[PDB]
RNA sequence: ACCAUAGUAGGCCUAAAAGCAGCCAUCAAUUGAGAAAGCGUUAAAGCUCAACAAAUUCACCAACAUAAUCCCAAAAACUAAUA
């Protein structure tokens, strides 16, 4: 069956290089997201 | 629909193929090839038991013979080499053979150097313990294609004519 | 001759030669060892 | 009775390597079972 | 004179179509954007 | 030139009955009840019999397959006449066939029911050993005539030693720590990037796209 | 200098030019090498012809 | 046309096999060799079959060289036994000393093969010990 | 470069060796530490079948290849050079090094077709009658894949098939 | 020494080789010497005598072979390689005789 | 590439078993050559492997016929592309 799937936590654990790559501050989380929809809904499951 | 397992290898949906083409193995690619880099560091070979046995054996062989005559090895029947051995056994003279590989580094050390150009081709070392030259050249007179190349006699190297002279 | 997917030297005198964009096995001792890659 | 073990002959003696040759040979004698031309 | 059996893209036998270098690119591009995404979603 | 020390086997313990045992056409308690065919039992990596027991040699399965009786006959005959019962012995690393397979005769309209029992077969997962051979032999001979046996198997298969096998597994993980491209199948499958999970089957999360249907691709990192 | 065309690869050997009379068994396959041998002009003319849009003005 | 190795018993030379099939195929006279070979070997009353080397020439005449009799026989006689052990080394047949092997050594030092070989009696002795160990006869040094 | 000379004189025959002067490797290699003759001159992944001035340095007067052990090239560059030599030849370059045969210049055949980047021999290739549609194509081979490592100023990987 | 024995050397009168041991270039003429001194080459003909002349003084390696076409073959070793002198031996002395 | 003798046609079986129908031993001459991996003989004899000796080293894990009206864009190695 095809399903809701899921993500294993380890994915979201950032490595120290990535702060340098994406220009994040290792110390302080940014406050607000800008989100944009890059691709389309259609052909993806209703949820 | 085809079952998840088939005989015939089962065409993949495109996007999965795309996924493959992206996930292909990529081997680490060198800056400079290791082979076209300068030579590898240095791997010393070491003396075997055979190398030591032949070094000891040769160190004794230049000691005990008073006349060591280089005779270029030449193709004969087993009959003729056995016969030449026995006719070497009537005057008591000895014949020994040594590999050029371990024979070369020994005479390239100090004293015997003049014997190096002689051992390039095939060779057969004639051991004469308390020798007489005319008896040695005697059987070499019998077979015309079997040359005597001279060399070491009691620390003095001599060619064919030096031997023709020591005989008379 | 024969045409084959797989060559093998069938003897000592068998040898392996590339002619006309193919592989050949040629044998002087026996003709019967002659093979041709397909 | 007969000499068997090759570990009992000195690697500095000329007659030790004779059995080493004989064994290297028997090795090749074995590997040639499957070789058929 | 070389034919495809049945329907083009459908059955147990299909028109073979290969991946393009273009395709490799597009996919990587998306992967890039999403690596960045799951970074910004971390902390 | 140069002599080297020969490998000697003072440790080789040769059992009685070195030859392969006779495997049976049918079980002694023939399954009365027709079974579903789990094709999944051929699908993906083997769990069991991945490793050696007694010997240093084996025929290793590089695809998943189905072994029926004929094959066993091939192996038994071939291996037995190709070995010296003095210096070698062989082993079954695989059971005798237990798994029914069904047929309807010719000219059957579809359905009406299940057919009757034609076969018996043994499923092999890729990564398993069919036959274990120990002995005082060097690998080269065993290899020589065992590749014959391998090649005639239903799936692609190989002949291997402890050395050879560990060589290739070591290599296998090495390839995957040496990989230059940032993008691995695992990486994307677990993280469901590109919503790829729509296209992937759940088993793939384990198989990491190395196993496909019954096939195995070792080149797949 | 049409006769003096260069053909990369072995293309001289494997590129074939086909045409049909329309008569049964009237079908003709010709190695590029042969064709050019017979008529120097052909090779290039076919390249250019096959390279234009397919409407009338090509003619 | 070639050479023939023929191991033949002392007083026995007969116009039948092995001398019929082996010598008679080369085109060689069987009676001539029976007379010559018996002429030489009737003079051994020690009854020892000797391996003999028969050179067979292009024109169908021939020439002979008598070698020393087989070690199989000298040690068959030395241990007093008859036929050597069935499985050799598993089973003992007969026995010899450092003297036995010495006798059989110096008797055989004049062999066609050991003659041109200047090897001391130690060598020929280890040779006869070697021919002993597969014959099933054990050595005891006293 | 040792010329072997033979003389027929009055029912006696003299055969003897005579040494000519071997030109020497130019003074100053860019990668002196480098190993293979190619690699110390910085020539790897540069020379193509189109470089004669490089190529003619290893070959024989009658056009064939040199033995590698004499040239001592990294096996790879040996095979590369080999292919490029055959290619350049088929390309009708190095007309000098064709073997000299006084009778054979006379018998005209149609003026040799000018070709280049030819991987196979002209006699072996079978004409492909069947083309094939877009999903199964028969690709006419160009250049040798051995050269697939030459640097691309374009970034476009060289096209080996059409 | 196969290439020589295969060719039926019986057309040869006498083979003599004059060479000078202590020079550094003498290897090839020796390779020729032990090539022709082989047993098969030796017993292909009983009319061929081989005589090996050894000199410290001569300084010039050479080989002289005569044969019954009235031909006198003189190959002068200086820089000549072994397989070459044997090749010329092969093409010269066989095709003529 | 070269080269090939020795106890010894090793015991036992066998019409003969001679290294090479089958069981035993795996011995020891020569500096070096298995009581022999191939072939061969009725048994031989006879050919090659390995053994020295001379050398050079560059390697290994090979390949797979065709259809029925007429082949199926034409073409093309490179002036710069996160187009
Ligand atoms: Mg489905
Ligand atoms: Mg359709
Ligand atoms: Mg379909
Ligand atoms: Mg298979
Ligand atoms: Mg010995
Ligand atoms: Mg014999
Ligand atoms: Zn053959
Ligand atoms: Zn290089």
């Amino acid at each position: 069956k095809f399903t809701r799937s899921r993500i294993p936590d380890k994915v979201f654990q950032p490595s120290p290089e990535d702060h340098e790559k994406y220009g994040g501050d290792p110390q302080y989380p940014h406050k607000l997201h800008i989100v944009t929809r890059i691709k389309s809904t259609k052909r993806r499951p209703y949820w | 629909g085809s079952k998840a397992v088939t005989r015939h290898r089962r065409v993949m949906h495109f996007e999965r193929q795309k996924l493959m083409a992206v996930t292909e193995y990529i081997p680490p690619k060198p800056t400079i090839n290791p082979r076209c880099l300068p030579p590898p560091p240095t791997p010393p070979q070491e003396e075997t038991g055979l190398v030591r046995l032949l070094r000891r054996e040769i160190a004794a062989v230049f000691r005990d013979n008073r006349m060591i005559a280089v005779c270029q090895h030449v193709a004969l029947s087993a009959e003729d080499k056995l016969l030449l051995r026995h006719q070497l056994r009537k005057h008591k003279i000895l014949m020994k053979i040594f590999p050029n590989q371990v024979l070369k580094p020994f005479l390239e050390e100090s004293k015997y150097q003049n014997l190096l150009p002689l051992f390039v081709g095939h060779n057969l070392l004639l051991v004469s313990e308390e020798p007489k030259v005319k008896e040695m050249v005697r059987i070499l007179k019998g077979i015309p294609f079997l040359p005597l190349l001279g060399g070491c006699i009691d620390d003095t190297i001599l060619s064919r004519q030096g031997f023709i002279n020591y005989s008379k | 001759f024969k045409t084959k997917g797989v060559l093998k030297k069938r003897c000592r005198d068998c040898y392996l030669v590339k002619r006309r964009g193919r592989w050949f096995i040629y044998c002087k001792t026996n003709p019967k060892h002659k093979q041709r890659q397909m | 009775g007969p000499p068997k073990k090759l570990e009992e002959l000195d690697p500095e003696t000329r007659e030790y390597w004779r059995l080493l040759r004989k064994h290297n040979i028997w090795r090749h004698n074995r590997l040639s079972k499957n070789r058929k031309f | 004179r070389n034919r495809i059996p049945g329907r083009q893209w459908i059955g147990k036998h299909r028109r073979p179509r290969p991946v393009s270098a273009q395709a490799k690119q597009n996919m990587i591009r998306r992967l890039e954007t999403e690596a960045e995404n799951q970074y910004w979603l971390s902390r | 030139k140069t002599l080297l020390p020969v490998p000697t086997f003072e440790d080789v313990a040769i059992p009685e009955k070195p030859k392969l045992r006779f495997v049976e056409r049918v079980p002694l308690v023939p399954k009365v009840r027709r079974e579903r065919k789990n094709l999944s039992d051929i699908r993906g990596p083997s769990t069991e019999a991945t490793e050696f027991t007694e010997g240093r040699f084996a025929i290793l399965a590089l695809g998943g397959g189905y072994l029926h009786w004929g094959h066993f006959e091939m192996m038994r005959l071939t291996i037995n006449r190709s070995m010296d019962p003095k210096n070698m012995f062989a082993l079954w690393r695989v059971p005798a066939p237990f798994k029914p397979i069904t047929r309807k005769g010719m000219g059957q309209r579809m359905g009406g029911g299940k057919g009757a029992i034609d076969h018996y077969v043994t499923p092999v997962k890729a990564g398993r050993l069919i036959v274990e051979m120990g002995g005082r032999c060097e690998f080269k001979e065993v290899q020589g005539f065992l590749d014959l046996v391998a090649h005639k198997l239903p799936f692609p298969a190989k002949a291997v030693s402890r050395e050879t096998l560990e060589k290739m597994r070591k290599d296998q993980e090495e390839r995957e720590r040496n990989n230059q491209n940032p993008w691995t199948f695992e990486r994307i499958a677990t993280a469901n990037m590109l919503g790829i999970r729509k296209v992937l089957s759940p088993y793939d999360l384990t198989h990491k796209g190395r196993y496909w249907g019954k096939f195995y691709t070792p080149e797949r990192v | 200098n049409t006769r003096h065309i260069a053909f990369s690869g072995n293309k001289w050997e494997q590129k074939v030019y086909s045409s049909h009379t329309g008569y049964p068994g009237g079908f003709r396959q010709v190695t590029a090498a042969q064709l050019h041998q017979k008529d120097p002009v052909a090779i290039v003319k076919l390249a250019i012809y096959g390279m234009l849009p397919k409407n009338l003005h090509r003619r | 046309s070639g050479m023939i190795r023929a191991i033949v018993r002392a007083g026995q030379a007969r116009p039948g096999p092995p001398l019929g099939p082996i010598l008679g195929q080369r085109g060689v006279s069987i009676n001539q060799f029976c007379k010559e070979f018996n002429e030489k070997t009737k003079d051994i009353k020690e009854g020892i079959p000797l391996p003999t080397k028969i050179f067979v020439k292009p024109d169908r005449t021939f020439e002979i060289k008598i070698g020393q009799p087989t070690v199989s026989y000298f040690l068959k006689a030395a241990a007093g036994i008859e036929k050597g052990a069935r499985h050799t080394g598993k089973e003992v047949a007969g026995l010899v000393t450092l003297k036995h092997v010495y006798e059989i050594a110096r008797v055989k030092a004049q062999d066609d093969a050991f003659a041109l070989q200047d090897v001391p009696l130690s060598s020929v002795v280890r040779s006869i010990i070697g021919s002993a160990r597969s014959l099933g006869i054990r050595v005891v040094k006293d | 470069f040792r010329e072997v000379v033979e003389i027929l004189d009055g029912k006696t025959t003299i055969i003897e060796g005579r040494i000519t002067e071997t030109p020497q490797e130019s003074p100053n290699p860019p990668n002196p530490t480098g190993q293979c003759p190619i690699c110390r001159w910085n020539l790897k992944h540069k020379y193509n079948y189109e470089d004669v001035l490089l190529l003619s340095q290893f070959i024989r007067p009658h056009g064939g290849m040199l033995p590698r052990r004499i040239t001592g090239l990294c096996q790879e560059e040996h095979l590369k050079i080999e292919e490029c030599v055959k290619m350049a030849h088929r390309a009708g370059l190095l007309p000098n090094h064709r073997p000299k045969l006084p009778e054979g210049f006379v018998p005209k055949s149609k003026p040799r077709l000018n070709r280049y980047l030819t991987r196979w021999s002209p006699r072996s290739v079978k004409p492909i009658y069947n083309k094939g549609h877009r999903w199964n194509k028969v690709r006419m081979p160009v250049g040798s894949p051995l050269l697939k490592d030459n640097v691309s100023y374009s970034g476009r990987p060289l096209l080996l098939y059409h | 020494a196969a290439a020589l024995a295969r060719l039926g050397l019986r057309a040869v009168k006498q083979v003599r080789v004059q060479f000078c041991p202590f020079e550094k270039n003498v290897e090839s003429t020796r390779t020729f010497l032990q090539a022709v001194s082989s047993e098969k080459v030796r017993c292909t003909n009983l009319n061929c005598s081989v005589i090996a002349d050894v000199r410290h003084d001569g300084s010039e390696p050479c080989v002289d072979v005569l044969f019954g076409d009235g031909h006198r073959l003189i190959m002068r070793g200086a820089h000549l390689t072994a397989q070459e002198m044997l090749t010329a031996f092969a093409s010269h002395i066989q095709a003529r005789g």
